[PDB]
RNA sequence: GAAACUGCGAAUGGCUCAUUAAAUCAGUUAUCGUUUAUUUGAUAGUUCCUUUACUACAUGGAUAUCUGUGGUAAUUCUAGAGCUAAUACAUGCUUAAAAUCUCGACCCUUUGGAAGAGAUGUAUUUAUUAGAUAAAAAAUCAAUGUCUUCGGACUCCUUGAUGAUUCAUAAUAACUUUUCGAAUCGCAUGGCCUUGUGCUGGCGAUGGUUCAUUCAAAUUUCUGCCCUAUCAACUUUCGAUGGUAGGAUAGUGGCCUACCAUGGUUUCAACGGGUAACGGGGAAUAAGGGUUCGAUUCCGGAGAGGGAGCCUGAGAAACGGCUACCA
RNA sequence: AGGACUUUUACUUUGAAAAAAUUAGAGUGUUCAAAGCAGGCGAAAGCUCGAAUAUAUUAGCAUGGAAUAAUGGAAUAGGACG
């Protein structure tokens, strides 16, 4: 029988299931930033290998 | 036997829950969890034994029913619930929190510790792999599966779980010169600084441990857990500091500090 | 009730071992696919710890991958011609992995006249300037142009139909067919 | 004891998911993939430019060596791509304080990259079941000839 | 809150030592050779397929319990009739965007470059590719890409782990009698006013794919067993040792089949025979060395009268589970 | 922390390992003891030290030593270095 809490509960559902994707690919944007960062620092430390030597 | 086993006999039980080997024929068997049974502790061994708290089975099953016992920040209500290594247990009742380290006779010690600090936990890399969909994931002691780490976090290495969202906070890389805690064998709850890790191609690392008393001695890899730089211990260590003072010595101690 | 245990095999010694314990049921062995062609019948079958296998018996059609330009189409098996391990199941028709099959071979024909377009056995601007780029590089070599005009590709399957349930393989071609021609003018 | 012919048997003989595309114009010999099974142990030029194929080769085959290093002598080349070693030792009875000669006979799986013969001193190592028997794959033939090394005398 | 359906355990525990002499077992390894309910940590928009006509404010039918009629001498024997439910059995819906692949209504003379159309979650199966990496410069033809401040420069290329991999993972083409992707329950029922049953909304409980972790389970390396030669050769047509391919396996493996090779163990005692032999931790005994015992309080193994066979499950060849033979 | 070659052992020192119970053995007035892993001390107003150690003589792993015992180099130089 349709109830409001069964509608409630449905909506749970499915807000739960949006805000977890959203925070998954906020995740997934963040490392990828991270990654990024970490290798714009090390080609910098490779350019500074490569003129030194 | 046919299946899994569910029973574990007194005796059977590790000789670091020290039970008493009259007053029952059985011990608690550790249900399945983040920790090896070998080396976890139920925690009804925990709050009847260790604590007192309780009286006996009936009084612990009442204690974690009415959710007051807390394992790193969750319910856990049942009975023989693997409390391991460094988790942290807190009472909300008498407002007490407790951090589970070996002292150095090799025993899980009651370690009253702050709650500032009882908000964070301290855990050992055991892998580091890539997941589905090419997302890099690492495995800790506990079996917790911290998604997205950071890049260059490798194995044996040791993490700050914040334990309240579950993620990474900070890392201790592994390398020579460097505080290390002992988690198996002779040297349980020793605590020393890494002078050598001789590598032994083909299995079964081993490093070389020398501790502030400038005693020296070799574990297994597996075996060791990184723990803060020397001097900095990244946690609260227990009363002793796990330096292992010989028998002689213990007596001296016995002898010296002693007041009736 | 067919084990596979080592305790019923003598020892490498040659001595006659003793029964031990009564065979157990992780060590079972069940009874072989034998699988046929024609009007598909897969039988499901529940072993240790779930995991559906699929008994593939009379299978008619299956995926075949042709490795130089990779590309994998549905077609039927027609027949097999050559099996390494035993000529009975050749002699019966019998499917099993590693054997060799012969294949409609149209789907392969048509892609390859849509994606080439070179009439074997003897439009937009878009698919010209495609085919120019391409620029007649599909040379493939003779022996399967000669079994495309005769119609029938030579197939080794790859897939377990015993276990998987399906018939998946790939075209002999290079070197392989030929190995294999060989040994099919030793039976013609 | 190794047939002319790389492949022999009835069964075509190649090494699995490594393809060699013949429409590509490279027409090198073909795409041999290989390994080395670690522990500083070389692999060797014959099975790096070999021709054969060896489903069990340490160095080319799906087998891989993990576990158990035995050093033995071999006491029994004449069986098909396989060895059969001699590992002696001895067992110290205490009642006598006293040392007991024994040997036993290890089964292994030499590939046709070693060419080995009765004698020569053996490195093995362990890998999964390959036969009833053989659990270890030959890795290394320390000693070729030992005294043969040296067989003419022409001065 | 009976009963019954559902779910879970019943494979733990307890007992005995009959079988078993490289068998079990002990110590020590391995699984890059596999299955793993549960516990713990994470984990998924796509179920649309031409989306300009659908139940998603909730899809269908049975079915026990029960109401009544019986049968048999009896058994936890149940046939017929009548309703009735689900986290039982079946179906099935949303639902974004993005990017990547493929196919083109055209133009304008190349550097060709573009309206636009379909598919892509996961799961399975098969082919192929990436999964790099010892170190400074070239010329050159062949092909042809960016910008051109029309000389030509190409400077930038991202790559985890182990000792090792065809590993982890990613990508392309396809495949499927198409697995999963919540139509499930409890409490509290707050906030927004778009003031309506409207929009949202917390704490849990059960489920649920995958990957880990744990309880494990299977195999597995080296070494170790009592007496006996009045047991010296043993094994292979019926697998004995190895090769290859297949089948089966959860998975390696003569584990089984097909075709080959004729091999494997042995005076360092193999094979056979005996054990009033389960192995061990241990017990008695005690100058030291030892001798005897260990069915039994713990760990393993095996068995349920002797034998075989099997359903259910994650786990049984279960026996206080079934099938058959023998007693 | 990387390529490179590693004569191989037997032997022996040290360490990691050899489950608990058992044996040994430390502490402890179960009234003593067999035992047990307990208990002790406050003013009585919660404060406490424990639950020690060793051995297993085999097999495996790491490690220092190089006497004793064995094997191997260069005799056709196909030997070693640049
Ligand atoms: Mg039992
Ligand atoms: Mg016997
Ligand atoms: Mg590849
Ligand atoms: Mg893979
Ligand atoms: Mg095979
Ligand atoms: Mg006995
Ligand atoms: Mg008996
Ligand atoms: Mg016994
Ligand atoms: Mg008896
Ligand atoms: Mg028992
Ligand atoms: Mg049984
Ligand atoms: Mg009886
Ligand atoms: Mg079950
Ligand atoms: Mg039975
Ligand atoms: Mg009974
Ligand atoms: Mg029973
Ligand atoms: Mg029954
Ligand atoms: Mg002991
Ligand atoms: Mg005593």
């Amino acid at each position: 029988l349709v109830t409001p809490q069964r509608l409630q509960r449905k909506r749970q559902q499915k807000s739960l299931k949006i805000k977890n994707a959203q925070a998954q690919r906020e995740a997934a944007a963040e490392y990828a930033q991270l990654l990024a960062k970490r290798l714009s620092e090390r080609k910098a430390e490779k350019a500074e290998v490569r003129k030194r030597r | 036997a046919r299946g899994p086993k569910k029973h574990l006999k007194r005796l059977a039980a590790p000789h670091h829950w020290m039970l008493d080997k009259l007053s029952g024929c059985y011990a608690p068997r550790p249900s399945a969890g983040p920790h090896k049974l070998r080396e976890s502790l139920p925690l009804i061994v925990f709050l009847r034994n260790r604590l007192k708290y309780a009286l006996n089975g009936r009084e612990v099953k009442a204690i974690l029913m009415q959710r007051h016992v807390k394992v790193d920040g969750k319910v856990r209500t049942d009975t023989t619930f693997p409390a391991g290594f460094m988790d942290v247990i807190t009472l909300e009742a008498t407002n007490e929190n407790f951090r589970l380290v070996y002292d150095v006779k090799g025993r899980f010690a009651v370690h009253r510790i702050t709650d500032e600090e009882a908000s964070y936990k301290l855990a050992k890399v055991k892998k580091v792999q890539l997941g589905k969909k090419g997302i890099p994931y690492v495995v800790t002691h506990d079996g917790r599966t911290i998604r997205y780490p950071d890049p260059n976090i490798k194995v044996n290495d040791t993490v700050k779980v914040d334990l309240a969202t579950g993620t990474i906070t900070d890392f201790i890389k592994f390398d020579t010169g460097k505080l290390v805690y002992v988690t198996g064998g002779r040297n349980l709850g020793r605590v020393g600084t890494i002078v050598h890790r001789e590598r032994h191609e083909g299995g079964f690392d081993l490093v070389h441990i020398k501790d502030s008393l400038e005693n020296t001695f070799v574990t297994r890899l597996n075996n060791v857990f990184v723990i803060g730089e020397p001097g900095r211990p990244w946690i609260s260590l227990p009363k002793g500091k796990g330096i292992k003072l010989t028998i002689s010595e213990e007596r001296d101690r016995r002898r010296a500090q002693h007041g009736l | 009730g067919i084990s596979r245990d080592s305790r019923h095999k003598r020892a490498a010694t040659g001595a006659k071992r003793a029964q031990f314990r009564k065979k157990r049921k992780f060590e079972l062995g069940r009874q072989a696919a034998n699988t046929k062609i024609g009007t598909k019948r897969i039988h499901p079958v529940r072993t240790r710890g779930g995991n559906q296998k699929f008994r593939a018996l009379r299978i008619e059609t299956g995926n075949f991958s042709w490795a130089s330009e990779g590309v994998a189409r549905k077609t039927r098996i027609t027949g097999v011609v050559y099996h390494p391990s035993n000529n009975e199941l050749v002699r019966t028709n019998t499917l099993t992995k590693a054997a060799i099959v012969q294949i409609d071979a149209t789907p392969f024909r048509q892609w390859y006249e849509s994606h080439y377009g070179q009439s074997l056995g003897k439009t937009s601007k878009n698919t010209e300037r495609k085919w120019a780029a391409r620029a007649a590089e599909a040379k493939i070599e003779h022996a399967v142009d000669s079994q495309f005009g005769a119609g029938r590709l030579y197939a080794a399957i790859s897939s377990r139909p015993g276990q998987s349930g399906r018939c998946d393989g790939y075209i002999l071609e290079g070197e392989e067919l030929a190995f294999y021609l060989r040994r099919l003018t030793a039976k013609k | 004891s190794t047939e002319l012919t790389v492949q022999s048997e009835r069964a075509f003989q190649k090494q699995p998911h490594i393809f060699t595309n013949p429409k590509a114009k490279a027409n090198r010999k073909t795409k041999r993939w290989y390994k080395n099974v670690g522990l500083g142990f070389k692999t060797p030029k014959t099975a790096i430019e070999g021709s054969y194929i060896d489903k069990k080769c340490p160095f080319t085959g799906l087998v891989s060596i993990r576990g158990k290093i035995l050093t033995g002598t071999v006491v029994s080349t004449r069986m098909h791509r396989t060895i059969v070693i001699r590992r002696d030792y001895l067992h110290y009875v205490p009642k006598y304080n006293r040392y007991e000669k024994r040997h036993k006979n290890v089964p292994a799986h030499v590939s046709p990259a070693f060419r080995v013969q009765v004698g020569d001193i053996v490195t093995v190592g362990q890998c999964r079941p390959i036969s009833k028997t053989v659990r270890f794959n030959v890795l290394k033939v320390a000693s070729a000839t030992g005294k043969a090394n040296k067989q003419f005398a022409k001065f």
